[PDB]
């Protein structure tokens, strides 16, 4: 659960990066 | 409008022809004004084109934006469906776990009825077989002939 959530936080980490 | 521009351009091509051989074979107004016509209208069209090419330009830049919010939308897609999958594998074994768990819920005996069923089923060999068994040997893990033709089944009724 905890790795899921920190992948699903690095991905959005990622988009307002792209944005 | 390419097709509109190349008519544009072989009609007045072949018909100031036409104009410039009568006048040499002389030594026309209305041809004439109509060629001042097709003139300036493929003028209007040239000035078209450069606008249209302008317009081409921006909506190679516009595409161009397209693709690399393309690419950021699938980035986003590839990532979480991994997410998705990892998840999916972990709440299934664990709903796995949960329905035994809740299978074991559904029945609870008191210990000393499981020592003593366990006791009855074990205390003949009839759930688990005697240490040395050879085939031949008679006893059985299912009733047997002698127990059902010296039971009450077999006896009382005939």
């Amino acid at each position: 659960l905890e790795r899921v959530i920190e992948m699903i936080q690095n991905c959005l980490a990622s988009l307002p990066d792209d944005l | 409008t390419r097709e509109r521009l190349l008519s544009a351009l072989e009609d007045l091509e072949v018909l100031s022809r036409e104009l410039i051989e009568m006048l040499a074979i002389s030594r026309e107004n209305q041809v004439l004004e109509l060629l001042i016509h097709r003139d300036g209208e493929f003028q209007e069209l040239m000035k078209l084109a450069l606008n249209q090419g302008k317009i081409h330009h921006e909506m190679q830049v516009l595409e161009k934006e397209v693709e690399k919010r393309d690419s950021d939308i699938q980035q986003l897609q590839k990532q979480l469906k991994e997410a998705e999958q990892i998840l999916a594998t972990a709440v299934y074994q664990a709903k796995e776990k949960l329905k035994s768990i809740e299978k074991a819920r559904k029945g609870a005996i008191s210990s000393e009825e499981i020592i003593k069923y366990a006791h009855r089923i074990s205390a003949s060999n009839a759930v688990c077989a005697p240490l040395t068994w050879v085939p031949g040997d008679p006893r059985r893990p299912y009733p047997t002939d002698l127990e059902m033709r010296s039971g009450l089944l077999g006896q009382m009724n005939n």
